[PDB]
Parts: C-alpha cells; sequence; structure tokens
C-alpha cells in the first residue's frame, strides 16, 4: 500500500533545472528509463507538473553498466520530517566497514500517487533538438529521505536473522546505503558480508573502511639549528593565527626577537625566554582543544584547503575553531592531473566518515570556483547520496596551520 | 474540424480566480468584423456561443493587418495568463547551427494554426471567455469562450509542443533515421535518404498528421532553404551569415549609436577584427538618448573598417559525429580571448570571443581555465562531448601553476600550439629569503577619516623613506608602502609587511586588478629579477 507523504509546511516542489549532460550519459538514461518505464516505476508526464530535478549517470565500480543518479537534495529538503535510525556509537570502533547499495529494494514499494509530481524529472537532448524526456516516479526514488524512511519496517525485517547470527557486527543505514562494521579479520570480515549479501540477494540487492585508525593528529612545529628572521617571522604569524584556538599560545619573547630591521636570512640566537614559550606552545598543541562536543542539532560543516602536490586538508566542526575531526587527503593512484577528481573524491571520503562517526552528512566549504564544481563534479562521483556544499576563498593561513599537521615516522607500514 | 487529441489538465494559480476585465467599447463596424470572424470560428471549432452563465471575461479586439488589409481579431488574455498555472518551461534552449548534422533534405512543415487545433482543458474552458460589443453598449452583446489552445494564452506553447510530440511519437519509432526539429508553428523534418524517398516520407507524416486533425498547408506559404535562425542561413551544404547591415548617415543619436555597438558586438563573436572603443567613446557624458553626437575622425574611421569586415563572406560547417572536435584558444589582450571550434582545419562550426572580464583580481592561466571551462560547457550542450584543446601555454606553464594554487582548476585534454602571444607566468614569487639582495621593512598608516596617511620603510642597509599622502586609504599606505620598495630596490628584494592584502598577493599571485596601485606593483613585481614578499602579523 500508499503511505501519505507530504511537503512541509508551506514548502513547493522543487523547480531545479536539468544540468547539461554527455552523449554517452543521455544515451544511457534513455536505456535506463525506457525499462523503468516498462516496469513500472516511472511515468511519462505533462507540462502541467511545473517541477523538475537534475538527473546524471554515474559508473557502478567494475561495470561498463551505467548507474542513474537523480539529485534529490532540494525535494529532500522539503520533504516532511517522520519523528531513520539511532546512530551506533559502536560503528566507529570497528576494525574494518563495508558499504553496500541496497537501494534497489525501493522499486518494489509504491509512492504515495499525490507525491509523485513532485518526483519529476528530465531527460535533456543534445543542441535541444527534441524536447526534453519528462518522467516522474511511481514507486520509492533511489536518493530520496522518504525511502529508507517508508522501507524500515521491511528493511530491519529482512535484516533481523543476520544480525542474531552475527550480534557482534553492526549496520547502519543512511540513504540507499548499509555500512557493516564488524571486528572480525579482513577475510573473517568479507566472508561474513557476502553471507549478508547472499541473505539481500533472495529478496532482491546486490567500499573497505577501518574506523578504529583514523588518529586524531595534532600540530607539529618546526625545529631547527639555528633560526632566522624569516623563520621566526613564518613561526609567529602561524602561533599568532592559531591563538584563536588556543589562548595559551603566546608570541611575545618571540616577537621581541623581531625588533630590529635585519635581514630575512639573518640568524637569530633564541633567548632562554623565547625558547621556553616555544616550548610551552608545542605542550599545548600536545592535544585537542577542550569542551568540543557534537551537537545533534546543528550542522556539520566540512572546510577543505588545497595543500598542492596532490595534498589537501580538512577540518569537521559546527563552531569556528573547535574541530571535531582533522585530517588529510593525498591523492590517489591516478588522480595526478585532476584538481576535480582529487576534489570529489575527498568530498566522498569525508562524507562516509561524517556518515560513520555521526551519521550525517555535513555541508562543504570548497576551495573551487562554482563553474569548475558544477562543469565536471558528476563526472567522478560514486555515492549514491550527494552532500550540500558552498565555494570559497582559502585564507592564506588555516591552510599554513593545518599544513602543519603530523604525518607518521614511516607512514603505516604495509609490509 | 478540431481533435481526438486528449487535453492537459490545466488549474489556475494559488487559489486565484479567473479575469473578469470588461469588455472594452468597439464601433459597429469593428463589430460587425468580428462577428463575422467569430460566426466561423464558431464552426471551424474552435469556440463557442455561451450565455449569463459565465463571470469570466477578457476583452477582444479589431486590428487590421497588412496581408489582407482585412479586419482580424486579438484576443487581451494579459489577466487570464498572470492566473493561469505554471508550466515546465516550453524550449528555451534552442538549437545552434554548429551542432546541427548536414542532411540530405529538410523540408519545413508549418502546423500553423495547430494552437487551434489542439482542444483546451474543458473545465478550463471557461476562463477564456469574451465579449463582442454591441452598438454603442446596446443590449447583450455576443458571448463565446474558446474550445482550443488560444493564441496568446499562457499554457497554449507548452501544450502545443506535448500534444506535438505524442502525435509524433509512432512516426519516430517507424523511421528513427529521421531528424524532427519542433520551433513555434514548424517542424523541421531533415534526412539522408534519396530525396525520393525522402519526398514520400515527409508525405506520410503529412497525411498521418491530417488523421490528428492538422490542416496541410498551401504551395505559396512553404518555406524553402536557406533558412534564418537569428544571425544566420543555414544552407544544406553549410550555413552563413545573414547580411549585417550598418547604415550611412549624417547624424547619430544616443540610440543609433547603443543599438549600433549593439549590433557590432554581436558581431565580434563570428567576424575577426570588429571594433567598438571609438564608437563607445561618443557615449560619454550623454543627456538624453536623442542626443545627436558627433562623429570623431576616429569612430568615422573604425565605422568604416567594420562595414569593410562585414562585408567578407563568413560561412561555416555542420557537425560529423565520426570526426574530432577541436577547440583553439588565443588571447586577444589582456583579459580577451578568441576561440574556434572545428573537426577539419579551417573549417569553422562555430568562433566567438570572450570579452575583457575586468575582475578584482587574478591571472592569465587562471582566466585560460576559465575560458576552456565555458567553452567545455558551450560543447556540451551543443555536441554533447567536450573538445580537444589547443592552447597557447606551455604545458610546463600549466604544471607549475595548477599543481601550487590555492584553488582547484582543470582543463580537459588539451595539447599546446604555439601561436604567440603564449600565456606564461609574469612573475614567481621566491619560495624562500633571497640571501644577498636588500631587506625592506614597510610601512604605511593612514587615518581613515582624515585621509592623511603616511608611507615608507627602513632597510636592513640603512636607506629609509616617508612620503605623506592625503585622500589616501590604509590599504592605499600599506600598498604604497611595498610599490615604493619595489622602486627603490634593485633586482633582488625582500619585503615585509603586515599588510594582510600582501598575504593575499602571496597565495593567488595576480597579475591583473581592480586596482591601479596593485597595478603598478604589478609591473614593478613583474619587472624585478627576484622578490620575495614576507608576510608579519601587525603591532
Ligand atoms: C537546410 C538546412 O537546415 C538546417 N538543418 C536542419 C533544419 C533546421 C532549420 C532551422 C533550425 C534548426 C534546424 C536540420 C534538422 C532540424 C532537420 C538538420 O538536421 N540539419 C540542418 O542543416
Amino acid at each position: 500500500e500508499t503511505v501519505p507523504v507530504k511537503l512541509k509546511p508551506g514548502m513547493d516542489g522543487p523547480k531545479v533545472k536539468q544540468w547539461p549532460l554527455t552523449e554517452e550519459k543521455i544515451k544511457a538514461l534513455v536505456e535506463i528509463c525506457t525499462e523503468m518505464e516498462k516496469e513500472g516505476k516511472i511515468s511519462k508526464i505533462g507540462p502541467e507538473n511545473p517541477y523538475n530535478t537534475p538527473v546524471f549517470a554515474i559508473k557502478k565500480k567494475d561495470s561498463t553498466k551505467w548507474r542513474k543518479l537523480v539529485d534529490f537534495r532540494e525535494l529532500n529538503k522539503r520533504t516532511q520530517d517522520f519523528w531513520g535510525i539511532p546512530h551506533p556509537a559502536g560503528l566507529k570502533k570497528k576494525k574494518s566497514v563495508t558499504v553496500l547499495d541496497v537501494g534497489d529494494a525501493y522499486f518494489s514499494v509504491p509512492l504515495d500517487e499525490d507525491f509523485r509530481k513532485y518526483t519529476a524529472f528530465t531527460i535533456p537532448s543534445i543542441n535541444n533538438e527534441t524536447p526534453g524526456i519528462r518522467y516522474q516516479y511511481n514507486v520509492l526514488p533511489q536518493g530520496w529521505k522518504g525511502s529508507p524512511a517508508i522501507f524500515q519496517s521491511s528493511m530491519t525485517k529482512i535484516l533481523e536473522p543476520f544480525r542474531k547470527q552475527n550480534p557482534d557486527i553492526v549496520i547502519y543505514q543512511y540513504m540507499d546505503d548499509l555500512y557493516v562494521g564488524s571486528d572480525l579479520e579482513i577475510g573473517q570480515h568479507r566472508t561474513k558480508i557476502e553471507e549478508l549479501r547472499q541473505h539481500l540477494l533472495r529478496w532482491g540487492l546486490t567500499y573497505e573502511l577501518h574506523p578504529d585508525k583514523w588518529t586524531v593528529q595534532p600540530i607539529v612545529l618546526p625545529e631547527k639549528d639555528s633560526w632566522t628572521v624569516n623563520d621566526i617571522q613564518k613561526l609567529v604569524g602561524k602561533l599568532n593565527w592559531a591563538s584563536q584556538i588556543y589562548p595559551g599560545i603566546k608570541v611575545r619573547q618571540l616577537c621581541k626577537l623581531l625588533r630590529g630591521t635585519k635581514a630575512l636570512t639573518e640568524v637569530i640566537p633564541l633567548t632562554e625566554e623565547a625558547e621556553l614559550e616555544l616550548a610551552e606552545n608545542r605542550e599545548i598543541l600536545k592535544e585537542p582543544v577542550h569542551g568540543v562536543y557534537y551537537d545533534p542539532s546543528k550542522d556539520l560543516i566540512a572546510e577543505i584547503q588545497k595543500q598542492g602536490q596532490g595534498q589537501w586538508t580538512y577540518q569537521i566542526y559546527q563552531e569556528p575553531f573547535k574541530n571535531l575531526k582533522t585530517g588529510k587527503y593525498a591523492r590517489m593512484r591516478g588522480a595526478h592531473t585532476n584538481d576535480v577528481k582529487q576534489l570529489t573524491e575527498a568530498v566522498q571520503k569525508i562524507t562516509t566518515e561524517s556518515i560513520v562517526i555521526w551519521g550525517k552528512t555535513p555541508k562543504f566549504k570548497l576551495p573551487i570556483q562554482k563553474e569548475t564544481w558544477e562543469t565536471w563534479w558528476t563526472e567522478y562521483w560514486q555515492a549514491t547520496w550527494i552532500p550540500e556544499w558552498e565555494f570559497v576563498n582559502t585564507p592564506p593561513l588555516v591552510k599554513l596551520w593545518y599544513q602543519l599537521e603530523k604525518e607518521p615516522i614511516v607512514g603505516a607500514e604495509t609490509f | 474540424p478540431i481533435s481526438p487529441i486528449e487535453t492537459v489538465p490545466v488549474k489556475l494559480k494559488p487559489g486565484m480566480d479567473g479575469p473578469k476585465v470588461k469588455q472594452w467599447p468597439l464601433t459597429e463596424e469593428k463589430i460587425k468584423a468580428l462577428v463575422e470572424i467569430c460566426t466561423e470560428m464558431e464552426k471551424e471549432g474552435k469556440i463557442s456561443k455561451i450565455g449569463p452563465e459565465n463571470p469570466y471575461n477578457t476583452p477582444v479586439f479589431a486590428i487590421k493587418k497588412k496581408d489582407s488589409t482585412k479586419w482580424r481579431k486579438l484576443v487581451d488574455f494579459r489577466e487570464l495568463n498572470k492566473r493561469t498555472q505554471d508550466f515546465w518551461e516550453v524550449q528555451l534552449g534552442i538549437p545552434h547551427p554548429a551542432g546541427l548534422k548536414k542532411k540530405k533534405s529538410v523540408t519545413v512543415l508549418d502546423v500553423g494554426d495547430a494552437y487551434f487545433s489542439v482542444p483546451l482543458d474543458e473545465d478550463f474552458r471557461k476562463y477564456t471567455a469574451f465579449t463582442i460589443p454591441s452598438i454603442n453598449n446596446e443590449t447583450p452583446g455576443i458571448r463565446y469562450q474558446y474550445n482550443v489552445l488560444p493564441q496568446g494564452w499562457k499554457g497554449s506553447p507548452a501544450i502545443f509542443q506535448s500534444s506535438m510530440t505524442k502525435i509524433l511519437e509512432p512516426f519516430r519509432k517507424q523511421n528513427p533515421d529521421i531528424v524532427i526539429y519542433q520551433y513555434m508553428d514548424d517542424l523541421y523534418v531533415g534526412s539522408d535518404l534519396e530525396i525520393g524517398q525522402h519526398r514520400t516520407k515527409i508525405e506520410e507524416l503529412r497525411q498521418h498528421l491530417l488523421r490528428w486533425g492538422l490542416t496541410t498547408p498551401d504551395k505559396k506559404h512553404q518555406k524553402e532553404p536557406p533558412f534564418l535562425w537569428m544571425g544566420y542561413e543555414l544552407h544544406p551544404d553549410k550555413w552563413t551569415v545573414q547580411p549585417i547591415v550598418l547604415p550611412e548617415k549624417d547624424s547619430w543619436t544616443v540610440n543609433d549609436i547603443q543599438k549600433l555597438v549593439g549590433k557590432l558586438n554581436w558581431a565580434s563573436q563570428i567576424y575577426p577584427g570588429i571594433k567598438v572603443r571609438q564608437l563607445c567613446k561618443l557615449l560619454r557624458g550623454t543627456k538624453a538618448l536623442t542626443e545627436v553626437i558627433p562623429l570623431t575622425e576616429e569612430a568615422e574611421l573604425e565605422l568604416a573598417e567594420n562595414r569593410e569586415i562585414l562585408k567578407e563572406p563568413v560561412h561555416g560547417v555542420y557537425y560529423d559525429p565520426s570526426k574530432d572536435l577541436i577547440a583553439e584558444i588565443q588571447k586577444q589582450g589582456q583579459g580577451q580571448w578568441t576561440y574556434q571550434i572545428y573537426q577539419e582545419p579551417f573549417k569553422n562550426l562555430k568562433t566567438g570571443k570572450y570579452a575583457r572580464m575586468r575582475g578584482a583580481h587574478t591571472n592569465d592561466v587562471k582566466q585560460l581555465t576559465e575560458a576552456v571551462q565555458k567553452i567545455t560547457t558551450e560543447s556540451i550542450v551543443i555536441w554533447g562531448k567536450t573538445p580537444k584543446f589547443k592552447l597557447p601555454i606551455q604545458k610546463e606553464t600549466w604544471e607549475t601553476w595548477w599543481t601550487e594554487y590555492w584553488q582547484a582548476t582543470w582543463i580537459p585534454e588539451w595539447e599546446f600550439v604555439n601561436t604567440p602571444p603564449l600565456v606564461k607566468l609574469w612573475y614567481q614569487l621566491e619560495k624562500e629569503p633571497i640571501v644577498g639582495a636588500e631587506t625592506f621593512y614597510v610601512d604605511g598608516a593612514a587615518n581613515r577619516e582624515t585621509k592623511l596617511g603616511k608611507a615608507g620603510y627602513v632597510t636592513n642597509r640603512g636607506r629609509q623613506k616617508v612620503v605623506t599622502l592625503t585622500d589616501t586609504t590604509n590599504q592605499k599606505t600599506e600598498l604604497q608602502a611595498i610599490y615604493l620598495a619595489l622602486q627603490d630596490s634593485g633586482l633582488e628584494v625582500n619585503i615585509v609587511t603586515d599588510s594582510q592584502y600582501a598575504l593575499g598577493i602571496i597565495q593567488a599571485q595576480p597579475d591583473q586588478s581592480e586596482s591601479e596601485l596593485v597595478n603598478q606593483i604589478i609591473e614593478q613585481l613583474i619587472k624585478k629579477e627576484k622578490v620575495y614578499l614576507a608576510w608579519v602579523p601587525a603591532h
């Protein structure tokens, strides 16, 4: 049957325009949609339905098979609330988590007839020689928040038998995904996961994270045989900025070493007073600032800075200077000449951690121009959900500070 | 004789009501024409005599066109329109000549009064009511309502197109090697079939439309190539540009110069060389649109060079999906870029240029990057593919720049082509302090309220200077301090400042700015053999 979904009081459906698509993509969406249309999941619609939601095609790893991805961000936001499952704090303390796309299960359930208009979408045509092909959903759409919700009774129902057979494994559902964490060893783990898929397949359904490894990393300050006017000037500027975080960070003694119009390359002898100050700073930076807790009723935020040479830094927080987590991302093999790829990959990684830790995606602040992002991010997108984002200008010092983060002695040695 | 086509469910905007505007008064003449026209339409099936059961109303008007000087009619739906629901955007992203695939033939069919061929949602009908006045407001005038998509009504175009799509679906399934393009009241049916097989297929399409009610056009009205598509003439073999005529006059108003500057600007996209600098220059301090500004010798001249360029036969090619798509770019002056997309050398599909985007602060590579993205967006829409690029910038200049820029940026598959001027990095701030070189400790401070300030420096070597400024700002002093350091130093310099703006200069390393001052600093930067900018916290 169909449960009466609705929009939040005063809201109207999305009327987001279709961004242009490549011919490869339009051809696949066309294939995919005639099929969905034949199977009864979507129906062509008229011009009386003024709504719209962007669509695109992504690649299902290992296959040539193109997957359809609708961007329901606007509909989701306008969709009434249903007050999902409470986040399992245990999930982060698990040796290895795996992700599975259970979005395919929704086509089975029908969509409230009165809500369908709101799911309208369009397939463009090259050079616009053909009018777009409009359809709306007759079933639960993938990527819509209302789906996992409405399909919850059925999801837990099919899940129990496995959960009891393996009570040491955690299963969490966000959107179309299922993250399964267990403390079992790689093989016993994955074999146990595939055990889950076989289970999941006898109804209709078909990433390897390691959360316990996510180390909180500190800021390590430079140490030197001799310090130059410049070195000190560089150090003083970072420390001064950093005092917005740890107010006990001081640069007065150091600043006195900068009294004088001397050559930038000139070496300055550090006064013991200046040396204690620095040592007291290292001690302060030795640990995360106090009293930072996650407030569930507040937007989570993720800022990123391009560090150069394939390196990237980010910090997830809710309040300025009160970080919940910080980190670095080094490009993945192959991404050598493409920043947008490194960026989308970073956003996906960061977003899954967020899901894994707090069970919600953050709102990003991306160091990219709007048009560069909008034109190419889909090319490298691989997750079923899509986070929110805003485009920003990276303050020179925020980057300078986080580049100071501690890296391994040698590295996580994979013998 | 209307149509067995299913109607579209139409409604009024959020709880509104249909128009109830009063019928404008008309003479016995204008009325008698309208009476004629409405007895006809009443029988074509398009409208229907109604009665006292309808409070709705729209004003009907009588105009005589030129075609027959015959009394015609016009219904003013402005009100009903502002009260009718919103429809999904009718086609507002139209084809571009450069993306058309050439065809052995294209035949344009006229689905002219096809608006009146499509039924109206019987429920909505009451809202389209109007009244034929009586001789100077006598007894009741004649009342009617539409039973088809009304000309000028808001939903007609959308609904007409949709209706046409459903009707056309069968034909398209049955012969995919035939492309039909729906625009307004035309169907541009094209194909690669033998001209005889083509003519035959079109007759079938025509006879198919006949089933659904669309009455077949007259031979007199028929349209033949080349087709006009705003600034272009599509010929079966290729496209050309429509004759763009600059009129010769002895008296130019501001309007004439603005309208002119417009047309010329449009031509800069197609024709190589167009210039409007001296024409625009005539606009300075104008006091009225009707103001007559005399053309200087210089405006006269460029106008003439223009008339000449514009009499060149710029022609073009159509798209062949089996050939490479290539896009070349030229930096035509700082901030201006020209590009031409082709598949086979010298046979362009499209050309164009991007105006000097006068921003607050960038660099050439960033700007080249932006021209490359705009182009890419264009190509995806036009051809659903991105062009291989040929860029006047060395692959080394790109690696050195992009790889270190604070912002994500990219250029798709591209290749270097040496067609000067090559874009490059005007300067690269040093990575570390210059040993040897003099160090300037610069400072500028101004009173934001009195706008009186000072700017100067002191160097490790002893040199110093201070300059007093009036009608300055603190940022200007901070910056002028930097300026003097550059002017007064040798080819290698180390400069220290607490100017937060200089911290931005160090990150982005702009080579063009919105500030003349920052600009001057750039000219000095570029001039040095080595510069090291070191920022330090103020106070
Ligand atoms: C005679 C050349 O006309 C341009 N032409 C056309 C018609 C055409 C005419 C006006 C606007 C758009 C398209 C088509 C289609 C739409 C039939 C084509 O495929 N190729 C082509 O060269």
